[PDB]
C-alpha cells in the first residue's frame, strides 16, 4: 500500500550571506576630461557590463621577454573576469545607487534588519564622494539628492514619516583617526581654539567611555559608552554632522588633496515604536553603521611627509588588519582575531556577525593602477563566502 | 676610462674591506697612497695620494665606525664617508622609500663631485645583498635614479643570494621578491653568489670548517680583480666591460651569469698537483665549484666566457677549448654556434696576505649561462610563496605603503621570468 | 639610538637594580663617577644608554617609579644607588596597597605628571630616541597598575618607538598575596594592544634553573634576578656593540612578530652550567646549542617540547665561524622539524655579536617563541574565573569601583589570546 518518501535535514545558520556591490570611479568635471581622450574609455581594459555584472580588465599582451602582470590572454579573450552581484559605473547616479541598493534596504531595515556600509579601493578613488557627496545646486537644498548620508537623511524624515509611528532618531559621530575615538558631535569647546583661565582647571579631558563593552548576550554586537544621539526634527540639523564632516581629519598628498585622511565609523539608530494588532508594542530598531573609510595610499608614489607617514601607514595598516579578517572568514577559522584593530572589533557585527551589510568597490580606471585593483579584487573575489544571519527587531511585553 | 664602486648594506660593505685591500696589493698601494704609475678607480691628489671611486652607504653609524676607525681609513676620504642616521632594520619599504629618502639626496652629490671627475667613465658596480633592508630598499631606489642620472653607463650588481636551505633572517625571501622585479626593470647586470657552495670550497677546496665573511668574500674579492682590475692592464685578448654587453647576454634581458674560480688550493696541496691549462678548465665545469648552489647538467649553456689570468698560451688553451667540446655533458644549446669569448690577461692573481689560497701561475674567472639557476630561482621563491599565504610578516611594509598588489606583481613576473630561462633551447 | 629605561614594582625595581650592577661591570664603571675600562667599544657606543654633562659622574638615562619609599631608599642606600643622581626619583609616600586598581586608578594618577615631564627632561635631550625600557611586576600593583598607565600615555607622546617591557609572569608555586590572579590579568588589557613587544619571565621555572641546572642550594631574589640580568643584557648587544650579523631590537621585532599581537617571548641562557662542571666540559658551538632543545633551560615554566616552535633567534655572543655556527643552526632545524612551521622556512634566526661577555668565551642567548608559551596564562586564568564565582575579596577594590565589563572583557582579551597560538600550533 506504501512507498519510501524520502527526507533531507536543513541548516538554518543563514543563507543571507553579504552583498557585494561594485561602483567605480567615474563621471567627474575633471576624470572624464582625461581618462576618456588619450587613454581608452569609461572601462578602457575592463569592459563594463552591468547586466550579468561582469568585468574583466587587461593590460597590452605582447611577447614580453621577461613577461609582465596581464599577460595571461590569449588571440582573442577577456582575462580576470570578476563577475559580482551588481557593477555600476559613472552613469549610475545617487538615486540610481539607491534604487539598487539604498532605498529598497531603507524600508527592509525599518523594521528591524541591520546594515553596515563601508567601501574600499585604491586612494583618491572617491570612497568621500560616495558617502558625503555633496548637495545639488539648489536655491534650497532641501536635504537634496547627495551622497548616501543625506539621501538616507531626506528618506530619514520621509519613510519614518511615511510610518506616521512614534520614531527617534538616533545618530553618532565617531572619529577613526589613528585607532582612537573622537567624537565631533559634542561641545567641542577645547577642540576650539579657545582661551583657557589664568588658572587652568581643564586643559586635558578624558572623559569619554570609549572602551568596548562586551554584553556576549548573542556575539559580536558592539557596545560602546557615551555616545551622543542626534535628534533633529527636520533638514535643517544635518550641519552639524556637515561639522562632523568638517572636522573630519582631511590630507592634501599628490594622490589627492581631496581624499579624507581619517575616517569614521557613523552609525544609525532609528528607534521606532508602534504597537501591533495582538495589543504588542513593537521596537523597529534599524542599524545603519555609515562608515566611510580613507585612501589606501601609496605612500611612495603621493611622496608624503613625516606627519602624514604615520597617519598613511596606520590607514594601510587598517586596511590590511580589514584583509586579515577576510581570509580568516572564508577559510572558517575558529579564533578570527578581531582583536587587533578596534574597527574589526566595531567589524564583529557584521563579519562573521548577524545581520545584512554591503561592500562598495571605488577602484581606481587608469592602465598604472589595474594591478592596484588587483589588491581590491583580492579580497573583492573572496567577499562573497562570509556566514551571517539575519534578524528583525521588536518588543515583548 | 674609469670606474666607481658602490658599498650599500653590510654585506655590500663587508666586501669592499676585502676587494680595496686587494686594489691595495693591485699596486703596493700603503694607507697613505704610494703607487708609481693608472687611473680606473682612483682620483689623484697633488701629494700623488691616490684614494678610491668608492661609494659608503650605511644606515647605521656602525659598520663604517669599524672602517673609518680602524685601518685605511687614510686612504678612504670623508667625502666618501657617507653614514646614516637609523638602519631600515632590514625593511625593504623603509629602505627604498622612507628612510632611503633621507641620504640620498648626498650620495647622488658625491657622484656628482666624482663622475665628473671621470674620464669617459666606463661604468660602475654595485655591493649590496638580497636580505638585507639596506641592500635590498635602497638599493631599490638608487638604480632607478642612475638610470635618471646615467643611463648610458655600466650597472654592475655582485649581490649576495641566499642559500634555500642555510639563511640567517626569516624575511629574506621576502625582501628579494620585490627587490628583484624592479632590479630587472632597471639594472644592466646581476649576479648571484650563494655562501651554500662557498661553503663547499671553504670544505673541499681550501679544507677548513673555519671560515668568517673575510675568507667567504676574499674568495668573490679575487674574483672582482680578475673582472675588471686586470682589464686596464694588456695581456693577450683583454676585454672590456662594453664587450658584454650584447656579447655576453645576446638579449635585452638574460643578463644573469655565473661566476666560477678554477685555482682554489690550500697551500699543502701546491705538491699533491702540478698545475697545467686543461686542469683547471676541467675544474671549471665541475657541479661541485659552481659557487651557487646548481647543477649545469640538468640546465644547457647558453655562453661560455673564459676569463684568464697569468701566462696562458692560447694554443694551450686551443687543446682546451677542443677538449671539453669532445669530453661535454653539457646539453650544450641550438641558439649559440659555437661562442665561447676568450680573455687572456697577464697578470696572475694575487696573493691575499693571511689568505687561504695558493700562489697559482694561472687562474679562471668563467662566466657561463645555464637553466640550472632557474631551479635556483625558483626554490627562494618557494620560501615566498608560504609566508603570502599565510600573510605573515606583513604589517611592516604596508605601514610604509607596499601593496599586496605588488606581491602578484614581483613574485608572478619573476615566476614568469624563471619561465624564460626554458625559452632558450626551445625553437630550433 | 638611545634606549630609556623606567622602573615599577617591588621587583622590577629590584630586578632593574641588579640590572645595572651587570652594565657597571660591562663597561668598567666606577659607582662614584669614573671611567675605569678599557676596551674602545665600551667607550665608542656609550651613547645606546647614557648620558653626558658636566661634573665628573656617571649621570643615568633612569627614571625609576615607585609609592614606596624604603624600596628606592635601600636601592640609594647600598651601592650603585649613589651611581643614580637624584634628579631622577619621582616617588611618593603613599602605600599602594599592591593594587592594580590603584597604581593604575588613584594613587598614581598622582604621580603621572612628576613623572612624564621628566621623560620630556630626557626625551627631548635625548638625541635619538630607540628604547623605552621598563621593568616592573604583574602580580602586585606597583609594577602592574603603574605600568600600564605610562604606556597609555608614552605611547600617545611616541607613537613611532620601541615599547618593550620586561613583565614577570606570577607562579602558581611560590607567592605570599592572594589576589596575584587580579594584578596579571588586568595588566594584559594594556600591555596587548600599547606594547611593541613584551617578555614572558616566570620564577616556576627559575626555582628549578638555580637549584637544579646551576646546583645551588636556595634560589635567592639576588640571583634568581641576576639570572635574568644577564638575559636582559644580552639583548641588545649587536645594537650596543659590532657583529657579523648585526640584528636591530627591530629586526628583532620584525623576523620574531609574524604577526602583531603574538609578541610574547622566552629568553634563554647558552652556559647553563654549574660551578665543577667546567673541568667536565669543553665549550662549543654545538654546546651553546644544546640548551635550545632543553626544556629546563626554559626562564618561563613552559615545555618547548608540548608545544612547537613559531619563532626562533639565535643570538650569539663570541669569536665563532659561521659554516660551523649555520650548519649546527641547520642540524637542530633538521633534529626537530616537527616542532617548528612550515609557512616559515627559516624557523630559526641567527645573530652574531662579536665580543662574548668578560668571563666566557663563548656565549649566546636563545630567544624561542613557542605555542607552549601561552601554558602560564591557562594557570591565572582559571584561578581568575575561581576569583569571579565567589567575587572573593571584591571589598579591597569595590571602593576603587574597577567595572565587571573591565573583567568579563580581560578574560575576553585572554580567551582571544591564548586560543590563537593553537591555530598554528598543530
Ligand atoms: C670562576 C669564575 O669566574 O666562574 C664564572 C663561571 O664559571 C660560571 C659558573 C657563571 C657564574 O654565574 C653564576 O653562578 C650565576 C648564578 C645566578 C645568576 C647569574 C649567574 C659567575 O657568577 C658569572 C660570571 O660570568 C660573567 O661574568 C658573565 O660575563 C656574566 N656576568 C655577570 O653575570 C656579572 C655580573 C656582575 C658582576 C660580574 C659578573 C654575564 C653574562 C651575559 C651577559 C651579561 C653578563 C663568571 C666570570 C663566573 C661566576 C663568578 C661564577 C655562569 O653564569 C654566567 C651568567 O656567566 C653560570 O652559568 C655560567 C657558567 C660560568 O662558567
Ligand atoms: N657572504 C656574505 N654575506 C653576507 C655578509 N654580510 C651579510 N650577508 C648577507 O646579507 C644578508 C643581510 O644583509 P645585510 O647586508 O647584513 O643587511 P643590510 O643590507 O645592511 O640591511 P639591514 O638588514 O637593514 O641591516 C644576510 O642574510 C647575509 O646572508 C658577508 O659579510 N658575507
Ligand atoms: N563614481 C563617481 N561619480 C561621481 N564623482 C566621482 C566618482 N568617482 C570619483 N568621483 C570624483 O572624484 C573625486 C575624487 O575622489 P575623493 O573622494 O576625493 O577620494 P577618496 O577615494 O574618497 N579618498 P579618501 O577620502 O582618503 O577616502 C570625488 O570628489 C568625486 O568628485
Ligand atoms: N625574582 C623576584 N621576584 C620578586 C621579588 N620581589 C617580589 N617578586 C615577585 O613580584 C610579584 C609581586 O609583585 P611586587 O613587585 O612585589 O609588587 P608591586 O610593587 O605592587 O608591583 C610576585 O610574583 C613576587 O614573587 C624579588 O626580589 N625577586
Ligand atoms: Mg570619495
Ligand atoms: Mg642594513
Amino acid at each position: 500500500n506504501n512507498s519510501n518518501e524520502l527526507d533531507r535535514k536543513r541548516s538554518d545558520a543563514g543563507e543571507s550571506n553579504i552583498q557585494v556591490v561594485v561602483r567605480v570611479r567615474g563621471q567627474a568635471p575633471n576624470e572624464p576630461k582625461r581618462t576618456a581622450p588619450g587613454i581608452l574609455t569609461t572601462s578602457g581594459p575592463r569592459c563594463q557590463q552591468i547586466d550579468v555584472a561582469i568585468e574583466a580588465p587587461q593590460v597590452s599582451s605582447s611577447s614580453a621577454i621577461a613577461s609582465t602582470s596581464n599577460l595571461v590572454q590569449e588571440s582573442a579573450t577577456r582575462q580576470k573576469s570578476y563577475h559580482f552581484d551588481q557593477v555600476f559605473g559613472p552613469e549610475a547616479d545617487q538615486g540610481m545607487v539607491y534604487q539598487d541598493v539604498v532605498g529598497p534596504i531603507l524600508e527592509e531595515v525599518m523594521s528591524g534588519y541591520n546594515c553596515t556600509i563601508f567601501a574600499y579601493g585604491q586612494t583618491g578613488t572617491g570612497k568621500t564622494h560616495t558617502m558625503e557627496g555633496d548637495l545639488t545646486s539648489q536655491m534650497g537644498t532641501y536635504s537634496s539628492e547627495a551622497g548616501i548620508i543625506p539621501r538616507s537623511l531626506y528618506r530619514l524624515f520621509h519613510t519614518l514619516e511615511l510610518s506616521k509611528e512614534d520614531y527617534s532618531v538616533k545618530a553618532t559621530f565617531i572619529e577613526l583617526y589613528n585607532e582612537e575615538l573622537r567624537d565631533l558631535l559634542s561641545i567641542d569647546s577645547s577642540t576650539s581654539s579657545a582661551e583657557p583661565s589664568s588658572s587652568a582647571t581643564a586643559t586635558k579631558e578624558p572623559q569619554h567611555a570609549l572602551r568596548m563593552y562586551d554584553d556576549a548576550r548573542g556575539k559580536g554586537v558592539v557596545i560602546q559608552g557615551l555616545e551622543e544621539v542626534a535628534l533633529k526634527d527636520a533638514a535643517h540639523g544635518l550641519s552639524v554632522l556637515r561639522r562632523g564632516s568638517q572636522k573630519r581629519q582631511i590630507a592634501a598628498t599628490n594622490c589627492n588633496e581631496q581624499s579624507s585622511r581619517s575616517h569614521s565609523v557613523f552609525t544609525m539608530t532609528v528607534f521606532i515604536k508602534d504597537k501591533g494588532s495582538r495589543g504588542e508594542d513593537v521596537l523597529k530598531i534599524g542599524k545603519l553603521n555609515l562608515v566611510d573609510l580613507a585612501g589606501s595610499e601609496n605612500i611612495g608614489r603621493s611622496g608624503a611627509e613625516n606627519k602624514r607617514a604615520r597617519e598613511a601607514g596606520m590607514i594601510n595598516q587598517s586596511l590590511l588588519t580589514l584583509g586579515r579578517v577576510i581570509n580568516a572568514l572564508v577559510e572558517k577559522n575558529s579564533h578570527i582575531p578581531y582583536r587587533e584593530s578596534k574597527l574589526t572589533r566595531l567589524l564583529q557585527e557584521s563579519l562573521g556577525g548577524r545581520t545584512k551589510t554591503c561592500i562598495i568597490a571605488t577602484v581606481s580606471q587608469e592602465r598604472a593602477n589595474i594591478e592596484e585593483t588587483l589588491s581590491t579584487l583580492d579580497y573583492a573575489l573572496r567577499a562573497k563566502s562570509i556566514k551571517n544571519r539575519p534578524e528583525l527587531n521588536t518588543r515583548m511585553t | 676610462r674609469e670606474c666607481i664602486s658602490i658599498h650599500v648594506g653590510q654585506a655590500g660593505v663587508q666586501i669592499g674591506n676585502a676587494c680595496w685591500e686587494l686594489y691595495c696589493l693591485e699596486h703596493g698601494i700603503q694607507p697613505d697612497g704610494q703607487m708609481p704609475s693608472f687611473n680606473t678607480f682612483f682620483s689623484e691628489t697633488g701629494a700623488g695620494k691616490h684614494v678610491p671611486r668608492a661609494v659608503f652607504v650605511d644606515l647605521e653609524p656602525t659598520v663604517i665606525d669599524e672602517v673609518r676607525t680602524g685601518t685605511y681609513r687614510q686612504l678612504f676620504h670623508p667625502e666618501q664617508l657617507i653614514t646614516g642616521k637609523e638602519d631600515a632594520a632590514n625593511n625593504y619599504a623603509r629602505g627604498h622609500y622612507t628612510i632611503g629618502k633621507e641620504i640620498i639626496d648626498l650620495v647622488l652629490d658625491r657622484i656628482r663631485k666624482l663622475a665628473d671627475q671621470c674620464t669617459g667613465l666606463q661604468g660602475f658596480s654595485v655591493f649590496h645583498s638580497f636580505g638585507g633592508g639596506t641592500g635590498s630598499g635602497f638599493t631599490s631606489l638608487l638604480m632607478e635614479r642612475l638610470s635618471v642620472d646615467y643611463g648610458k653607463k655600466s650597472k654592475l650588481e655582485f649581490s649576495i643570494y641566499p642559500a634555500p636551505q642555510v639563511s640567517t633572517a626569516v624575511v629574506e625571501p621576502y625582501n628579494s621578491i620585490l627587490t628583484t622585479h624592479t632590479t630587472l626593470e632597471h639594472s644592466d647586470c646581476a649576479f648571484m653568489v650563494d655562501n651554500e657552495a662557498i661553503y663547499d670550497i671553504c670544505r673541499r677546496n681550501l679544507d677548513i670548517e673555519r671560515p668568517t665573511y673575510t675568507n667567504l668574500n676574499r674568495l668573490i674579492g679575487q674574483i672582482v680583480s680578475s673582472i675588471t682590475a686586470s682589464l686596464r692592464f694588456d695581456g693577450a685578448l683583454n676585454v672590456d666591460l662594453t664587450e658584454f654587453q650584447t656579447n655576453l647576454v645576446p638579449y635585452p634581458r638574460g643578463h644573469f651569469p655565473l661566476a666560477t674560480y678554477a685555482p682554489v688550493i690550500s697551500a699543502e696541496k701546491a705538491y699533491h698537483e702540478q698545475l697545467s691549462v686543461a686542469e683547471i678548465t676541467n675544474a671549471c665545469f665541475e657541479p661541485a665549484n659552481q659557487m651557487v648552489k646548481c647543477d649545469p647538467r640538468h640546465g644547457k649553456y647558453m655562453a661560455c666566457c673564459l676569463l684568464y689570468r697569468g701566462d696562458v698560451v692560447p694554443k694551450d688553451v686551443n687543446a682546451a677549448i677542443a677538449t671539453i667540446k669532445t669530453k661535454r655533458t653539457i646539453q650544450f644549446v641550438d641558439w649559440c654556434p659555437t661562442g665561447f669569448k676568450v680573455g687572456i690577461n697577464y697578470e696572475p692573481p694575487t696573493v691575499v696576505p693571511g689568505g687561504d689560497l695558493a700562489k697559482v701561475q694561472r687562474a679562471v674567472c668563467m662566466l657561463s649561462n645555464t637553466t640550472a639557476i632557474a631551479e635556483a630561482w625558483a626554490r627562494l621563491d618557494h620560501k615566498f610563496d608560504l609566508m603570502y599565504a599565510k600573510r605573515a610578516f606583513v604589517h611592516w611594509y604596508v605601514g610604509e605603503g607596499m601593496e599586496e598588489g605588488e606581491f602578484s606583481e614581483a613574485r608572478e613576473d619573476m615566476a614568469a621570468l624563471e619561465k624564460d630561462y626554458e625559452e632558450v633551447g626551445v625553437d630550433s | 639610538r638611545e634606549i630609556v629605561h623606567i622602573q615599577a614594582g617591588q621587583c622590577g625595581n629590584q630586578i632593574g637594580a641588579k640590572f645595572w650592577e651587570v652594565i657597571s661591570d660591562e663597561h668598567g664603571i666606577d659607582p662614584t663617577g669614573s671611567y675605569h675600562g678599557d676596551s674602545d667599544l665600551q667607550l665608542e657606543r656609550i651613547n645606546v644608554y647614557y648620558n653626558e654633562a658636566a661634573g665628573n659622574k656617571y649621570v643615568p638615562r633612569a627614571i625609576l617609579v615607585d609609592l614606596e619609599p624604603g624600596t628606592m631608599d635601600s636601592v640609594r642606600s647600598g651601592p650603585f644607588g649613589q651611581i643614580f643622581r637624584p634628579d631622577n626619583f619621582v616617588f611618593g609616600q603613599s602605600g599602594a596597597g599592591n593594587n592594580w586598581a590603584k597604581g593604575h586608578y588613584t594613587e598614581g594618577a598622582e604621580l603621572v605628571d612628576s613623572v612624564l615631564d621628566v621623560v620630556r627632561k630626557e626625551s627631548e635631550s635625548c638625541d635619538c630616541l630607540q628604547g623605552f625600557q621598563l621593568t616592573h611586576s604583574l602580580g602586585g600593583g606597583t609594577g602592574s597598575g603603574m605600568g600600564t598607565l605610562l604606556i597609555s600615555k608614552i605611547r600617545e607622546e611616541y607613537p613611532d618607538r620601541i615599547m618593550n617591557t620586561f613583565s614577570v609572569v606570577p607562579s602558581p608555586k611560590v607567592s605570599d598575596t592572594v589576589v596575584e590572579p587580579y594584578n596579571a590579568t588586568l595588566s594584559v588589557h594594556q600591555l596587548v594592544e600599547n606594547t611593541d613587544e613584551t617578555y614572558c619571565i616566570d620564577n616556576e621555572a627559575l626555582y628549578d634553573i638555580c637549584f637544579r641546572t646551576l646546583k645551588l642550594t636556595t634560589p635567592t631574589y639576588g640571583d634568581l634576578n641576576h639570572l635574568v640580568s644577564a638575559t636582559m643584557s644580552g639583548v641588545t648587544t649587536c645594537l650596543r656593540f659590532p657583529g657579523q650579523l648585526n640584528a636591530d631590537l627591530r629586526k628583532l621585532a620584525v623576523n620574531m612578530v609574524p604577526f602583531p599581537r603574538l609578541h610574547f617571548f622566552m629568553p634563554g641562557f647558552a652556559p647553563l652550567t654549574s660551578r665543577g662542571s667546567q673541568q667536565y666540559r669543553a665549550l662549543t658551538v654545538p654546546e651553546l646549542t644544546q640548551q635550545m632543545f632543553d626544556a629546563k633551560n626554559m626562564m618561563a615554566a613552559c615545555d618547548p617540547r608540548h608545544g612547537r616552535y613559531l619563532t626562533v633567534a639565535a643570538v650569539f655572543r663570541g669569536r665563532m665561524s659561521m659554516k660551523e655556527v649555520d650548519e649546527q643552526m641547520l642540524n637542530v632545524q633538521n633534529k626537530n622539524s616537527s616542532y617548528f612551521v612550515e609557512w616559515i622556512p627559516n624557523n630559526v634566526k641567527t645573530a652574531v655579536c662579536d665580543i662574548p661577555p668578560r668571563g666566557l668565551k663563548m656565549s649566546a642567548t636563545f630567544i624561542g617563541n613557542s605555542t607552549a608559551i601561552q601554558e602560564l596564562f591557562k594557570r591565572i586564568s582559571e584561578q581568575f574565573t575561581a576569583m569571579f564565582r565567589r567575587k572573593a575579596f571584591l571589598h579591597w577594590y569595590t571602593g576603587e569601583g574597577m567595572d565587571e565589563m573591565e573583567f568579563t572583557e580581560a578574560e575576553s582579551n585572554m580567551n582571544d589570546l591564548v586560543s590563537e597560538y593553537q591555530q598554528y600550533q598543530d
